[PDB]
């Protein structure tokens, strides 16, 4: 009952400014957290910018300081503002989503538990020279 | 336009309190368990089977607070394996159902006693006190089970710290998952708080409308005027209270006017403790039971982004105050129970 649709990502050249919506349905901010992965391919899947319980957002060391991420419960959409793009950030991006827990746990996002949660097709981003 | 992250940490403020409470609690209920059992007699007061039960569940709880004192201390790190995290959790809610179920049987004592709906042979007050205490412990353990079975440990969120938490993964699928958080939450507080607390309010009401009318002793000749009986031989029908008796009324036995009578305020202490218990009970247990109830309304009325996070970083507090409501009934019996204060001085002497 939960869908996530990634829109925004095509081909851009280095130092570009991309921004990727993850329009979401069924999900609630109250019950669910949101994050971004990607695949190269030829490599594995890798976390990019999540929305955590404890720190505001847990970026990966590489995208840190370049990407910006935000939620918007009003229209229920997760964002990914990519600024000053690197070709090694050439890959296909998906947004996942995960349930939290009764506040007796701390409203903690179950990011790790299994990432067999609400996913999406992914959108793919291309960074040329 | 909105994101979710904790309030400025409280340091060790909670785990400090947690230990303070374990300290006063283990030693405070420790007493009201000896003081009720130091007496060996059939001089056990009616509402004593429940004060014992109150002490036991408050006790089995506070003994675990060394566990919850570390876990909140290491900012949510549970190094005690799944079992304790299951069991220790299971006893948070056990106590909470018991504490409620006691405080209304404590009250249903005074309603049976102080209103007597049936005649006194059929009132069977000890049994109704004692069958109450048995099925009490069986509910509060039974309905506390989903917290035994479902609570597990696990590092959420990639952080090198284990968390004890409710895991709806047996019962739920990922979209219905928040449903079982909401249903198992509105069960707990409903059976746990709104049913008991209105019961005690219901009991506390009918007690006042019979406690309402006042007896009155003639200060000169001794005759007492109960408003149930009245003085219908002299015009003034039953069910009338004293200040309404026409000011020409005089004592049926000697004939002094209303000027010389005297309301008896029949000093009850059983009832006066049972409310000071309840009114602090429902003062510590309201927060935790108001917010958990708004937040599961807050996924299902669609509260602003502001609110849900607010109520999340509010919660570890409301837990912690409602957790202290255990190590207070020992103090309340001191400031207010006569049988208690005396039974203390006595052991003191001997040593
Ligand atoms: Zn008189």
């Amino acid at each position: 009952q939960v869908q996530l649709v990634e829109s925004g990502g095509g081909s851009v050249q280095s130092g570009g400014s991309l921004t990727l919506s993850c329009a979401a349905s069924g999900s609630t901010y109250s019950s669910h957290c949101m994050g971004w992965f990607r695949q190269a391919p030829g490599k594995e899947r890798e976390g990019v910018a999540l929305m955590t319980r404890s720190r505001g957002t847990s970026y990966a060391d590489s995208v840190k300081g370049r990407f910006t991420i935000s939620q918007d419960n009003t229209k229920n959409i997760l964002y990914l503002q990519m600024n000053s793009l690197k070709p090694e950030d050439t890959a296909m991006y998906y947004c996942a989503a995960v349930p939290r827990a009764g506040i007796e746990s701390g409203a903690y996002c179950k990011w790790n538990m299994k990432d067999s949660g609400s996913w999406g097709q992914g959108t793919q981003v291309t960074v040329s020279s | 336009e909105c994101e979710y992250t904790d309030w400025k940490s409280s340091g060790a403020l909670i785990p400090a309190i947690y230990m303070l409470v374990f300290l006063l609690g283990t030693t405070g209920n420790g007493l009201v368990l000896w003081t009720v059992f130091r007496s060996s007699r059939e001089k056990r007061r009616s509402a004593d089977i429940f004060i014992a039960s109150l002490a036991v569940a408050d006790l089995t709880f506070v003994v675990t607070l060394p566990l919850w004192a570390t876990y909140t201390y290491r900012d949510y790190d549970w190094p005690f394996g799944t079992f304790f995290c299951k069991l220790s959790s299971y006893l948070i809610f056990v106590n909470m159902y018991a504490s409620a179920f006691c405080l209304t049987g404590l009250s249903f004592d005074r309603y049976l006693a102080i209103v007597r709906p049936v005649a006194n042979a059929r009132l069977r007050l000890r049994v109704s006190g004692a069958v109450a205490t048995a099925v009490l412990w069986v509910l509060a353990a039974l309905l506390a089970m989903p917290v035994m079975v479902l609570r597990t440990t696990g590092d959420l969120e990639n952080t090198n710290k284990v968390q004890c938490y409710m895991d709806y993964s047996m019962v739920a699928t990922v979209s219905s998952e928040w449903a079982w958080e909401v249903g198992l939450g509105v069960s707990s507080t409903t059976v746990g708080f709104v049913v008991p607390f209105t019961i005690m309010l219901t009991c506390y009401f009918f007690i006042a409308q019979t406690i309402a009318m006042k007896k009155y002793t003639c200060t000169v000749c001794g005759y007492i005027y109960n408003p149930e009986d009245g003085d219908p031989d002299n015009g003034v029908n039953p069910g009338t209270d004293f200040k309404d008796i026409p000011d020409d009324w005089v004592c049926p036995l000697c004939g002094v006017g209303k000027d010389q009578f005297e309301e008896v305020e029949e000093r009850r202490r059983l009832l006066s403790i049972i409310v000071v218990l309840v009114v602090t009970f429902a003062l510590c247990k309201m927060p935790y039971h108001l917010v958990k109830t708004l937040y599961m309304l807050g996924s299902l009325l669609h509260w602003p982004c502001d609110f849900d996070l607010f109520l999340m970083n509010i919660f570890p507090y409301c837990t912690c105050i409602s957790y202290v409501n255990s190590c207070l009934n020992p103090f309340l019996y001191a400031f207010f129970d006569p049988r208690f204060r005396q039974a203390c001085t006595s052991m003191l002497l001997m040593g």
